[PDB]
RNA sequence: AAGACCCUUUUGAGCUUGACUCCAGCCCGGGCCUGUGGGGCGGGGCCGCCCCGCUCACCCGGUCGCGCGGGGACCCGCCCGGGCGGGGAGUUCGGCUGGGGCGGCGCG
RNA sequence: CGCGCCGCGGCGAGCCCGAGGGCCCCGCGGCGGAGCGAGCGCGAGACGCCCCGGGCCCGCCGCGCCCCUGCGGGCGUGC
RNA sequence: CGGCCCGAGGCGGCGGGGGCGACGGGCGGAACUUAAGCAUAUCAGUACGCCCCGGAGGAGAAACCAACCGGGAUUCCCCG
């Protein structure tokens, strides 16, 4: 999720942040951007159970 | 050390000993193809060298054909026998 | 829980208890152990001696079960015995019929000798014996035995 | 006894006048014809049946040519680029043997049929002749045969180029067992990935 | 014949010593007893633990 | 227009060579491929070399196989060994310092 | 996920919902219990509310002396 | 003139070829990255490219492990 796109950056030089863009121009693949990842997604691998003697 | 330390290991049971395990038809087919082929070109030139007592380099130049000790004794050894004349 | 964490009390600070001069930067050591000769050296050996180096032979393929020997010291043999059986030894301080013990039956395999036994004949059958082990128990009347 | 021990006895004499005449008429005729070709019967019937050969209808034979030495890389120009430990073109070896090069260029042209086995026939300066043993498996005689229907079976496609044939065993490691080789039954990449596998357990 | 009624069979082992055998012996002697051969008992888990 | 000059970063890339470490390719030697004969030199008490016939392997040409040749057990190929090798590959090119460099060395 | 330290719960020379089998029942390793020595290997009681220090005992390195089963045992001395 | 051997053209019945974002088998095979630089090492016997099956596949009834008062084909799980 959010992954599926191409994005790179444009640079400095072109008066634009420098976050990763489709082409177009379109911001993509932040946290921050209108249809990116997450900072960090969750994942099945949290330990759901816990033990008790 | 191989193996655990006890005075008196093996003094609680009786152990098992099994038996330890020619063929004249094989020795017969062999001599009826040695007639018709007769020996390999290194197994002549060691021939020729115990013809002449060289006994040590009989030995390395089995050892350096065959590429093991104890197969270039007994290839030695079975060569002195038509060698011996 | 996430809700009592000492990192939820730094929301409004610019700057999670890292500093403003300093800042939480990637990796300002490098990574892992590197450096312990050199710019870590004073880490290392204020805390590691006998890290670097070698030491010793090498064996190319340990056997486990060789070199497993457990030990019971003469102070524990006692309690080998169950409870019940004690008393009624301890009462008839028997030449004639003493209380054997064989400790590999329990698991052991040398007897070492700290402690002391009380005052009562027992034998104690093993496969190997310290020598004051056996200095011990012949004070008290016992005898030493080898098993299979 | 019968006639195949004094013809297995024979074959190792191999540098005898006899055998070393009959070698030389027979490298000189497989240098005559192509690569891959049909024979009529087996060159060597012991050997043919010691493999399993059976002179019944659904069993052929063909022989194979391959060449000799070692292996060159696909590099242009000669050019590897990367870590200097990576850099060598000429005097490699290849992984499979030549043996195993000859099953897999046969079934390759012929995909219809099954590879059971193979073996040596000649060999010269540059080049080696194999010979491979082929079922046809939808012939009545070979699917009514408890002996060989076993090929019939569809898991049996193309056996040579999932390395389940003897040469092809040999490559993989297969045949030996003990110390040396417990990193390798299933597959070399099956024990692998079990060995690397991270089990998070419920009550971990 | 003993495979029929239920006992598995190694060939490939070898006894170590007297005991090893008479131990074995009395363990199928006394199978050979509590076995019935045609409101039956199956029974469940390992065959005398 | 997040200086392109200048400096710093244990960030690069193009180019060069007497940088460091190497690779193709080419040259050289023995071996196997590989027949069948005749000779000379030397050594040690059988071994090493070298030379020259034949044709049958192997190789090349002419021909619409229309009335034919040339080479030859040497060359090629393969295995191992040595030399040449910025044509090409990867990488490096200290620090302090009244900016850096030249110089100097309170760098032990 | 791994490592260190601190707090609280249960049990304690013991402790433990492995995997598996019949929110309940049964369930091996393991870790702790003895250390030291490259290794052959040898192997701890003597004191003390607690803490700190002293003294002594075990192993590794050295060395008087006596002896049986002997380059093996015993009894000592020293960093 | 027939036989056997080694080949050629045709005819009949039957089979093969292509397809899949997983799992499985066989080959070829990186570099970023880490080492606070960088060549051995690491990343990784991974990405990616080519070939081949099945409902599973592969593996398999010792030219095995051991050093015991011994076990006994293959696969999978717990444990170090
Ligand atoms: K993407
Ligand atoms: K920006
Ligand atoms: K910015
Ligand atoms: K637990
Ligand atoms: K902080
Ligand atoms: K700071
Ligand atoms: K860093
Ligand atoms: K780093
Ligand atoms: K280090
Ligand atoms: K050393
Ligand atoms: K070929
Ligand atoms: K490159
Ligand atoms: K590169
Ligand atoms: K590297
Ligand atoms: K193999
Ligand atoms: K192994
Ligand atoms: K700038
Ligand atoms: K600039
Ligand atoms: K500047
Ligand atoms: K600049
Ligand atoms: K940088
Ligand atoms: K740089
Ligand atoms: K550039
Ligand atoms: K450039
Ligand atoms: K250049
Ligand atoms: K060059
Ligand atoms: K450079
Ligand atoms: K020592
Ligand atoms: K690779
Ligand atoms: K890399
Ligand atoms: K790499
Ligand atoms: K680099
Ligand atoms: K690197
Ligand atoms: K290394
Ligand atoms: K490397
Ligand atoms: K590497
Ligand atoms: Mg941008
Ligand atoms: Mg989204
Ligand atoms: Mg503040
Ligand atoms: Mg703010
Ligand atoms: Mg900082
Ligand atoms: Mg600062
Ligand atoms: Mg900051
Ligand atoms: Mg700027
Ligand atoms: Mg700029
Ligand atoms: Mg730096
Ligand atoms: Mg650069
Ligand atoms: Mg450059
Ligand atoms: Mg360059
Ligand atoms: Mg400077
Ligand atoms: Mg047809
Ligand atoms: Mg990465
Ligand atoms: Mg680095
Ligand atoms: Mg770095
Ligand atoms: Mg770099
Ligand atoms: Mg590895
Ligand atoms: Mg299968």
């Amino acid at each position: 999720a959010g992954v599926q796109c191409t994005a790179h950056s444009w640079g400095p030089g072109r008066a634009v942040a420098r976050l990763p863009r489709k082409h177009g121009g379109i911001g993509a693949y932040a946290n921050f951007a209108r249809g990116g990842h997450m900072a960090h997604p969750t994942t099945v691998i949290r330990r759901w159970c816990r033990k008790v003697n | 050390p191989g193996k655990v330390f006890n005075l008196k290991k093996g003094g609680a049971v009786v152990r098992i000993v099994r038996k330890k395990e020619t063929k004249p038809h094989q020795e017969f087919v062999k001599s009826i193809i040695q007639e018709c082929t007769g020996m390999a070109p290194y197994e002549m030139h060691i021939i020729e060298l115990l013809r002449m007592n060289k006994d040590r380099h009989a030995l390395r130049y089995a050892k350096k054909r065959l590429g093991n000790i104890k197969r270039a004794k007994a290839k030695r050894d079975q060569l002195s026998v038509y060698a011996r004349n | 829980p996430t809700r009592i964490r000492k990192s939820r009390k730094r929301r409004g600070h610019r700057q999670m208890g890292y500093g403003r001069v300093g800042g939480h930067r990637k990796h300002p050591s490098g990574r892992g152990k590197a450096g312990g000769l050199q710019h870590k050296r004073t880490s290392f050996d204020k805390y590691h001696p006998g890290y670097f180096g070698k030491l010793g032979m090498r064996n190319y393929h340990v056997r486990r079960n060789i070199e497993y020997n457990p030990t019971i010291n003469i102070d524990k043999i006692w309690s080998l015995i169950p409870e019940e059986q004690r008393d009624g030894f301890l009462q008839r301080k028997s030449t004639t019929e003493a209380p054997v013990v064989d400790v590999t039956r329990f698991g052991f395999f040398k007897v070492l000798g700290r402690g002391s036994l009380p005052q009562c004949p027992i034998i104690i059958k093993a496969r190997y014996f310290s020598s004051d082990a056996e200095k011990k128990l012949r004070e008290v009347g016992g005898v030493p035995l080898l098993v299979p | 006894m019968g006639a195949y021990k004094y013809v297995q006895e024979l074959w190792r004499k191999k540098q005898s006048e006899a055998l070393h005449y009959l070698f030389r008429l027979r490298t000189w005729e497989y240098r005559q014809l192509n690569a891959i070709k049909r024979c009529s019967h087996p060159t060597r019937p012991e050997k043919a049946r010691r493999l399993g050969y059976k002179a019944k209808r659904g069993y052929v034979v063909y022989r194979v040519r391959v060449r000799r030495g070692g292996r060159k890389r696909q590099c242009v120009h000669g050019i590897s680029y990367g870590k200097p430990r990576n850099i060598g073109i000429v005097g490699l070896k290849p992984s499979r043997s030549l043996r195993a090069l000859a099953e897999q260029k046969v079934g390759r042209r012929l995909p219809s049929l099954r590879v059971l086995n193979s073996y040596w026939v000649a060999q010269d300066g540059s080049y080696k002749w194999y010979e491979v043993i082929l079922i046809d498996p939808f012939h009545p005689w070979i699917r009514n045969d408890p002996k060989i229907n076993w090929i019939c079976n569809p898991v049996m496609k193309r056996r040579e180029c999932r390395g389940l044939t003897s040469a092809g065993r040999k490559a993989r490691g297969l045949h030996n067992k003990g110390i040396g080789a417990m990193k390798l039954r299933p597959s070399k990449r099956a024990a692998w990935k079990r060995n690397h596998t991270r089990s998070l357990r419920r009550y971990r | 014949k003993a495979r029929q009624i239920g006992i598995a069979v190694d060939p490939r082992r070898k006894n170590k010593s007297e005991e090893s055998v008479a131990r074995n012996v009395a363990r199928l002697k006394e199978y050979l007893s509590k076995v019935t051969i045609f409101q039956a008992i199956q029974h469940q888990g390992v065959v005398m633990p």
